[PDB]
């Protein structure tokens, strides 16, 4: 690749949606694993209601479900006839659907 | 790949095989005397080991680093394929080295009043 | 006769692996750097194990204003050549030859000023029997050059100064029952010349005491003895610095000493370097700032220089609390309760640091005997009083 | 109040006046004064309900409770309050405000990782290495592999590159032995004319 | 009897994926038995037995 | 110097008395003398001397 340094590579990889087991957001995985070591289940987060109220609850629960932010962008968007012909270009690129 | 035809072609090898069977006999005799732990017998065990010790002689000193230069695998392939001794050296017989290791450790126990399994 | 390894091993009654770790490094028993343009060094050349001492005499022959150049043997006809430029010429390549004749190495691009470049050149018997020149040549893209050269006379020389240093090393290693690698790692923290003397011999006793009393590793004890962290990797093992701040690599960023400035302010939300320090010391930002304040009283702001010395001071401060099973908070309250907390650890004498260690150990032992928490002692010894009606 | 112990007599009197400060309460709870000051700063910056302002941050009991909750969460995670401040910025599942950019995520990951011990760091690093290997293998198959080799999955990539990528981080082997294994596998594939 | 080295050659007589070398040349055939080499696909019906 | 005694093992072979032995081991004087004479004779017969 044109990529030059490791963190630039992981930024590229964090958005490489056309491949079959990316997108892989590494900082998010590190954060999730550290939390699931230090406070399994976010018992202490939920026991402290003021800190809980600062978050969006779906943004705490999403750390449990391992949904990375780009995988959320994939799962969110609305598929329809009239964009499948290009969202296929976004999500699979060059592999023939046949 | 038959050890006996190759030793037949160069009967200097048979000399080593006899020498090595003499050391095997001396060590076994020393171990058998050492199995009895009374005071008199352990001195027989010692004279048996010392008898094999001077037969083996001076343990060879082997300079830890040498001319070998950490070459590239690409280079060692060509240096060896000129048509391994062209670049890799022959090692000392690991069995003969083992005789010096076991004899020195056994005399170490006789000098330090351990048993043969090294227990005080 | 005593040059032969077998004779010497019989003479000191050494073991084979014990001798191997003396003479496998033997070059360290030479002079470590050129002096008066001379280098006197042992060389293995060990087809028979024997040690031979060579005097190398440098003689600047052409354009000595271009560069410094230095040569350091390690084997038979095998050498490291080091050189360091004084002036800049935009070479298209650097070409280096035996004299101007047999090109031993060439490097593409421009050698920079104040960089010591190196090459594992070879110089053969028919070469080193001469007062041969070594001709280096920055060739510019124009084909102009900053050629410069020096002659290097190679002489075989008497082994006296080698054997006396080997004698010192063997007897010291045997008396203190410490591995020669550990002792070599201790002697370099006093002198850049490998020279056992009163100064280095003063702290081997201290490190033997600390390694017994606290049961810590050798490198940690050296840190307690006011010694900088060693960048060099001994023993085919990662260095102290590498194990401390580089493994495992954090986000593919390699940490090293630099002229950049690192902030220790807790609220500053510093860059990756602050994270490296926090990970290495296993402390949070607030305790990190507290440790900085404990160690140095002249640092008005949290920013500190990223040189190795400041890192060594921070590690000293951290180990003072680690060895006594206290964290930074009780360490600060203890230093205040003693009264020696006013003195700074960054600018302190070795004897004063040893006295401080003894005082901390004595007070901790007393508190353990008395079933007292550190906070109770601070309350009994406190001077500031809350001005609130109760 | 019971946790404050003997200091409670002065702390309550200073609380009943509008007198209490970070330093006195930090001395009472045996905490670092800088920790309470920075927790108060972070609480002021973020929008709590009810709002916390410097003139009530220690006058009202609610503000003290919020600050102590910040301190408790920080000490649970074994990180400074700036770590929690970085964490709560990671509201990535909402449309109210901009999503955190990768530098923010990497900063939070580093601050959170700094607090772990050697054993937990070893387990975390093993898990990260396995995940990175899966992602890199898939990306290499899709984007770097030469189409003349019909590499379609991770096992095919293992047969091609001759290096085991699905292996767990527990297994450790010397570099030369690993190279020997790669060459032996290649020769075995060639002799059976699989290639 | 767990004499794998001898079992490999004995089984290699009948069939060897590596191939067969004779007089210093690699042989085209894969199976060493002629009626296995010649019978290349099943009969339209088996024997009922 | 006519005996090229270079180390403690060489001295043990020469003086015929074990000097590296630990103090735990105890033997009678006559048995020790017998051991010395036997070692000397064994060295002589194999023409090591």
């Amino acid at each position: 690749s044109k990529l030059e340094n490791y963190t630039k590579v992981m930024e590229m990889l964090s958005t490489f949606r056309p491949s079959g087991a990316t997108p892989y957001h590494d900082a998010y995985e590190n954060v999730r694993e550290v939390i699931q070591l230090q406070d399994p289940g976010l018992e202490q987060l939920n026991a402290s209601p003021a800190i809980a109220g600062l978050m969006h609850q779906a943004s705490l629960l999403g750390i449990n479900a391992s949904i990375s932010p780009e995988l959320f962008n994939i799962l969110t968007e609305e598929i329809t006839e009239g964009n499948a012909e290009e969202l296929y270009k976004k999500n699979f690129g060059n592999i023939e659907p046949a | 790949v038959d050890p006996d035809a190759v030793a037949q072609h160069d009967p200097m090898h048979y000399k080593v095989s006899t020498f090595m069977r003499t050391l095997d006999l001396l060590i076994a005799r020393g171990d058998h005397a050492y199995r009895q732990l009374e005071r008199d017998t352990l001195n027989e065990a010692k004279m048996w080991y010392m008898q094999a010790l001077h037969l083996l002689g001076d343990k060879p000193y082997l300079p830890l680093s040498t001319t070998w230069s950490d070459p590239r695998l690409d280079r060692a392939a060509d240096i060896t394929t000129q048509n391994l001794t062209d670049l890799f050296l022959p090692q000392i017989n690991e069995v003969m080295m083992n005789y010096w290791q076991t004899l020195a450790q056994r005399v170490y126990n006789l000098r330090h009043n351990l048993s043969i399994d090294g227990q005080p | 006769s005593l040059a032969m390894p077998e004779y010497l091993k019989r003479y000191y009654n050494l073991s084979d692996e014990e001798l191997s770790q003396f003479i496998g490094k033997a070059s360290n028993f030479g002079q470590q750097e050129y002096s008066n343009n001379q280098l006197i060094t042992p060389v293995v050349n060990s087809s028979d194990g024997t040690v031979k001492v060579y005097r190398i005499t440098r003689e600047y022959t052409t354009n000595a204003y271009q560069m410094d150049v230095e040569l350091f043997p390690f084997g038979g006809e095998n050498y490291r050549l080091d050189y360091k430029f004084k002036n800049f010429y935009n070479a298209s390549y650097l070409s280096i030859k035996l004299n101007d004749k047999r090109e031993l190495v060439r490097t593409e691009g421009a050698p920079q000023v104040n960089i010591e470049y190196s090459a594992n050149i070879t110089l053969n018997t028919a070469d080193i029997s001469q007062p041969f020149e070594i001709g280096l040549t920055r060739v510019l893209p124009s084909g102009s050059w900053a050629y410069a050269a020096a002659k290097f006379t190679v002489e075989e020389y008497n082994q006296y100064s080698f054997l006396l240093k080997l004698n010192k090393a063997i007897r010291l290693s045997r008396a203190t029952e410490l591995s020669p690698t550990i002792l070599e790692g201790i002697v370099r923290s006093v002198n850049l010349q490998l020279d056992i003397n009163t100064d280095v011999l003063g702290k081997v006793f201290l490190t033997k005491y600390y390694m017994q009393r606290y049961a810590i590793h050798a490198e940690t004890a050296l840190i307690l003895c006011n010694a900088p962290i060693s960048q060099r990797s001994y023993d085919n093992q990662p260095s102290q610095f590498d194990r401390l701040f580089n493994t495992p690599l954090l986000n593919g960023q390699y940490f090293s000493t630099g002229d950049e400035e690192i902030d220790l302010n807790s609220g500053s939300t510093g860059d990756w370097r602050k994270t490296i320090l926090k990970r290495a010391f296993n402390i949070d930002d607030v305790s990190l700032f507290r440790l900085l304040k404990i160690t140095d009283h002249d640092n008005k702001d949290g920013k500190i220089k990223n040189n190795l010395k400041n890192l060594s001071n921070l590690y000293i401060g951290k180990l003072l609390a680690d060895i006594h099973q206290l964290t930074i908070d009780e360490l600060d309250l203890l230093l205040i309760a003693v009264g020696e907390g006013k003195t700074n650890l960054s600018a302190i004498s070795d004897k004063q640091l040893a006295t401080l260690i003894r005082k901390l150990n004595t007070i901790t032992s007393w508190l353990h005997t008395q079933k007292w928490s550190v906070f109770q002692l601070f309350i009994m010894t406190s001077t500031s009083y809350n001005k609130t009606l109760t | 109040v019971n946790a404050l112990g003997e200091k409670a007599s002065s702390v309550l009197a200073a609380f009943e006046a509008n007198s209490l400060t970070a330093e006195q309460l930090a001395d009472a709870m045996n905490l670092d004064a800088n920790l309470l000051l920075q927790a108060s700063i972070q609480a002021q910056n973020h929008q709590h309900l009810p709002p916390v302002t410097p003139e009530n941050a220690f006058s009202s009991w609610t503000s003290i409770n919020t600050i102590l909750q910040w301190v408790n969460v920080a000490q649970q995670l074994n990180v400074a309050p700036q770590g929690v401040s970085a964490l709560v910025g990671l509201d990535y599942i909402q449309s109210m405000k901009e999503t955190p950019t990768y530098a923010q995520w990497e900063n939070a990951a580093g601050v959170l990782t700094a607090g772990l011990n050697s054993q937990q760091a070893n387990t975390l690093h093993a898990f990260l290495d396995e995940s990175r290997s899966a992602a890199l293998s898939t990306y290499y198959i899709r984007q770097v592999a030469k189409a003349a080799a019909a590499i379609k999955s991770r096992d095919d990539l293992y047969q091609y590159l001759l290096i085991d990528n699905q292996v767990s981080a527990a297994i450790k082997t010397t570099r030369i032995a690993e190279a020997i294994a790669s060459i032996q596998l290649y020769v075995n594939r060639a002799l059976e004319n699989v290639e | 009897e767990q004499n794998f080295d001898e079992a490999n050659r004995w089984l290699k007589y009948v069939w060897s994926p590596s191939g067969y070398i004779v007089h210093g040349q690699i042989q085209n055939y894969q199976w060493n038995v002629r009626p296995l080499l010649e019978d290349t696909s099943w009969n339209s019906d088996p024997l009922d037995s």
